């Protein structure tokens, strides 16, 4: 008996998601098909669960906002969680329990796991800000300059240095789904201190989903 | 809730032993269950110490109680996962801990390079704020950041990433506060707390 999952990759904030799960290698009967989730910030949690006669069982903390439908023709068992935040982003995995007594049970034959993420709906340009150069950077030499990419969507954004020509010393950090619902992240180089002032460093951010490409000039403080 | 400690490191030989302390505790039955990323997640103990089908010997543990612990002996490489345990509820149901990262080196431990940035101006002029903690060159990859704004600390407007895998072999983190200026320029500093391990490094910035 396997157990796959699928849904849409990403989720508008305030609707509804949905999601479905089909069975392979036998039948519905005779036990508890289960939706549940995994992410950061709530650990694992047990969405809820229903049974083939069409009756369910909701975690509380949810309820109201879940419904979970059914399906005995394609061996199927769908999820429908409505008025979406920011904090209903997580894996979501459907798994089975042995129908009886509950204390003692566990769930099996788990999913590969959904990944629902939820965003702004819309397309938007990034804010690129400089991070004016400090030290604390991998000693002296030596500062560490950089860019800001906030508020943008979707991914992907690309920053090169002073169009490509610096490559050495460069840490671009993987972005940030916000509560906003949009993304952002940092790239920072890190550069000999004796060539600031004299030395010109420019961040090249390019945001193709919005056809949006900042070269930010990043200058030392006064 | 069932407490969990956050992560838990241990080196190819030796063992690891984890803990769900919560409240109920949970008056007998305990069950845990192991996570891998892209992978179905899957059963490791049950009731208390029994162990199903296709589990090494190796993983054991029971409750004192009141207080489950997972041991898991001589710990192989395959064995790094996210760990979570469980309980069955009158009223919720299903009750998880807190999960447990199980990383298992590895390699020698890094210790985390924190790099703390300031709103820039420009972004000041844009009626934005926003704090730039950088986490890089940490193994194993688990830490925890908190912000302190003068020493009280900050739950709001934080957003704090999935510690990824660096060409280094070691990982790196960001962690961002969002601020309204006049907060930023209110206050007389603000701190990135980046706890990895034991250790704790705190950076901090002012407005100027």
């Amino acid at each position: 008996v396997q157990l796959q999952e699928s849904g849409p990759g990403v989720v508008k904030s305030s609707e509804t998601l949905s999601l479905t799960c089909t069975v392979s290698g036998g039948s519905m009967g005779g036990t508890y098909w289960s939706w549940l989730r995994l992410s950061p910030g709530k650990g694992l949690e047990w969405i809820g669960y229903i049974f083939h006669t069409g009756h369910t069982n909701y975690n509380p903390s949810l309820e109201g906002r879940v419904s979970i439908s059914v399906d005995t023709s394609e061996d199927q068992f769908s999820l429908r969680l409505r008025s979406v935040t920011a904090a209903d982003t997580a894996v979501y995995f459907c798994a089975s329990l042995p129908r009886g007594q509950l204390v003692n049970a566990y769930f099996r034959n788990w999913g590969r796991g959904t990944l629902v993420s939820v965003t702004a709906a819309s397309t938007k340009g990034p804010s690129v800000f400089p991070l004016a150069p400090s030290s604390k950077s991998t000693s002296g030499g030596t500062a560490a300059l950089g860019c800001l990419v906030k508020d943008y969507f979707p991914e992907p954004v690309t920053v090169s240095w002073n169009s490509g020509a610096l490559t050495s010393g460069v840490h671009t950090f993987p972005a940030v789904l916000q509560s906003s619902g949009l993304y952002s992240l940092s790239s920072v180089v890190t550069v000999p201190s004796s060539s600031l002032g004299t030395q010109t460093y420019i961040c090249n951010v390019n945001h193709k989903p919005s056809n949006t490409k900042v070269d930010k000039r990043v200058e030392p403080k006064s | 809730e069932l407490t969990q400690p956050p992560s838990v490191s241990v080196s190819p030989g030796q063992t690891a032993t984890i803990t769900c302390s919560g409240d109920k505790v949970a008056s007998k039955n305990v069950c845990w269950y192991q996570v891998k990323p892209g992978q179905s997640p899957e059963v490791v103990m049950y009731e208390n110490y029994k162990r199903p089908s296709g589990i090494p010997d190796r993983f054991s543990g029971s409750k004192s109680g009141s207080t489950a612990t997972l041991t898991i002996r001589g710990t192989q490489a395959t064995d790094e996962a996210d760990y979570y345990c469980q309980v069955w509820d009158s009223f919720s149901t299903f009750v998880f801990g807190s999960g447990t990262q199980v990383t298992v080196l590895g390699q020698p431990k890094a210790a985390p390079s924190v790099t703390l940035f300031p709103p820039s101006s420009e972004e000041l002029q844009a009626n934005k704020a926003t704090l730039v903690c950088l986490i890089s060159d940490f193994y194993p990859g688990a830490v925890t950041v908190a912000w302190k704004a003068d020493s009280s600390p900050v739950k709001a407007g934080v957003e704090t990433t999935t510690p990824s895998k660096q060409s280094n072999n070691k990982y790196a983190a960001s962690s961002y506060l969002s601020l309204t200026p006049e907060q930023w320029k209110s206050h007389r500093s603000y701190s990135c707390q980046v706890t990895h391990e034991g250790s704790t490094v705190e950076k901090t910035v002012a407005p100027t």
